């Protein structure tokens, strides 16, 4: 219905794949 | 006993039916690139494929249902990294105020690839607000998504 979840979760998947990059400090 | 649940399972599923625009149902450099690109641009491809291998246990180079569920169920109580939820928020609040507006979201929801008039969202934001401000803040955003 008004679940910002599927919307949030979804972005959470991609957002997580962007942070998964364990700090490319080097 | 629990066979009558499938509530959470159904939720992830919808996320895959929404994120996967092709029809396979797997997070790949393709669905990731397309979306991630329409969200924050996309640098190179080799980096994306390498980032997916650093997590893909099997090697299919992609993710299915068990692996996804596992990506979330597999966890470490390790200090809450709200940085994730936080970042997710920043994406929603494009400008940089902190609260969500009717127009703001409409732009983020309309860009996802679907059609949501101004009425729907309006009714969504409304219900999200329990006090009576009209806009969604951080407290209401946490109090609504946090449930445990
Ligand atoms: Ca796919
Ligand atoms: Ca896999
Ligand atoms: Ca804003
Ligand atoms: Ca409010």
């Amino acid at each position: 219905k008004r679940r910002w979840k599927k919307n949030f979760i979804a972005v959470s998947a991609a957002n997580r794949f962007k942070k998964i990059s364990s700090s490319g400090a080097l | 006993a629990d066979q009558l649940t499938e509530e959470q399972i159904a939720e992830f599923k919808e996320a895959f039916s929404l994120f996967d625009k092709d029809g396979d149902g797997t997070i790949t450099t393709k669905e990731l690139g397309t979306v991630m690109r329409s969200l924050g641009q996309n640098p190179t491809e080799a980096e994306l494929q390498d980032m997916i291998n650093e997590v893909d246990a099997d090697g299919n180079g992609t993710i299915d249902f068990p692996e996804f569920l596992t990506m979330m169920a597999r966890k470490m109580k390790d200090t809450d990294s709200e940085e994730e939820i936080r970042e997710a928020f920043r994406v929603f609040d494009k400008d940089g105020n902190g609260f969500i507006s009717a127009a703001e979201l409409r732009h983020v929801m309309t860009n996802l690839g679907e059609k949501l008039t101004d009425e729907e969202v309006d009714e969504m934001i409304r219900e999200a607000d329990i006090d009576g401000d009209g806009q969604v803040n951080y407290e209401e955003f946490v109090t609504m998504m946090t449930s445990k």
